[PDB]
């Protein structure tokens, strides 16, 4: 027996900036978005689902300085909450 | 502690796990049997566009983080769009995905509006991997092993030349 | 005094299906996605933020029939949770 | 009750509102002074492509819902991509957005991969409004009145010809 399934489902993409816009990278400290994502994942993976962690990363970029960027969540087909449950 | 497998990632306690647990959460496979996979593609050295200094810091950070979250991490460096495609195709065919509950894809390179730049990219001859292609290669048709499983795609790249800001008076 | 602000922020888009794929509409009952969105908004606006409501709509489409579609959240730059607080 | 302004939308109690309330939620303006706006563009009658039967049911449902959530709803029907652009530009300039905390945009029409079809659309001469254009017209540069405020865009449309399904054996 064969059954139908959605061709595209359970995806989430997280980009370093909005369309048309630059993303910044420190020559010694690394990419701003990457460093910020790691920091938030380390802190919030235990209690927050992936979508919420990405939202928190976005909020941390809210106040623009000389080198501004706004990370974007794109093409989301997550039907459930993705919890990492670190340690498990 | 940082000496453990989870490193700097704050651990979820058993009391916290039951506090979260509902029928609206992705199921997680047994830790003893699961074979979680993750892939990092990072382009640092290019033919025409300037070198991405500090990319190794990003590789280290992301590699360690995904390992801390329980993923076996494959790291591939300095690839063209065609080579990225071939690597993505190979990743989608990995048998470990069948005994995995999820995956992470990380892309780190120079970028334009159309997508992510390969190592051979120039304004004369474009070498671009589009986000659409990544999704297609990892979907239910081309990667049935990750059906019903969360696929997280992370992209560090410019999406154009604009600073992304506008002025306003307070 | 002038200050910098992100050109694109606080957006959320919700599409009726995934890219390349069709969206269905009943000739008398209306569009499936529209009817389903209204139903979920009526029920969950009181307790859930907009992002979570959209996720619930996605889950309701999970089991594919003869006419399948998977609604997609796109281009998200919401830095906070958007609660409607109906009645307020 | 359905006789009230909120209609069939379940109300949030004062105990529920305080249970939610954090510094990670969008602020809501006073109910007595706020001027919330919403726009529905629905294309039903077309020149070349078949009529969208049941579109009026969608208009009714969406219009009532957004009114129940506290938005004043402008409904525009059977427009070309150029007319949609002009209407979007006019909507972004509305002074009520300054005394509003958010907005909703609803688009309902035939659709292809490139975007949403206007009334004059055909395969010979395309009449398409891209999602990118909607975002640009409503962003901080072109709509400063909705800065820091949630902008929800809803699109009912096909995004291609594919059924969106793949087969698997159980």
């Amino acid at each position: 027996a064969i059954k139908k399934a959605h061709i595209e489902k359970d995806f989430i993409a997280f980009c370093s900036s909005t369309p048309d816009n630059v993303s910044w990278r420190h020559p010694t400290m690394g990419s701003v978005f990457i460093g910020r994502l790691i920091e938030h994942m380390q802190e919030y993976a235990c209690s927050c689902d992936v979508e919420e962690i990405f939202r928190k990363v976005r909020f941390s970029f809210e106040q623009p300085d000389g080198r501004a960027q706004m990370p974007t969540t794109a093409r989301v087909t997550l039907t459930r909450c993705f919890y990492l449950f670190p340690g498990h | 502690t940082s000496s453990g497998s989870e490193g700097n990632v704050k651990l979820c306690s058993l009391e916290e796990a039951q506090r979260i647990w509902s029928a609206e959460i992705y199921p997680i496979m047994d830790k003893s049997s699961r074979t979680r996979l993750a892939l990092i593609i990072c382009n640092e050295e290019f033919d025409s566009i300037p070198r991405r200094t500090g990319a190794e810091v990003d590789i280290t950070g992301m590699t360690m983080l995904l390992q801390n979250l329980g993923y076996s991490v494959d790291v591939k460096k300095n690839l063209t769009a065609s080579d990225m495609t071939t690597e993505l195709e190979a990743f989608a065919h990995r048998p470990e995905h069948k005994t995995s509950d999820s995956t992470f894809l990380v892309f780190m390179s120079h970028g334009i509006r159309e997508g992510i730049c390969g190592k051979k990219h120039s304004e004369q001859v474009p070498d671009i991997l589009q986000l659409n292609a990544i999704f297609n290669m990892l979907n239910t048709k081309n990667c049935p092993s990750l059906k019903d499983k969360p696929k997280v795609i992370i992209i560090q790249a410019c999406r154009g030349d604009s600073p992304g800001v506008v002025w306003f008076k307070d």
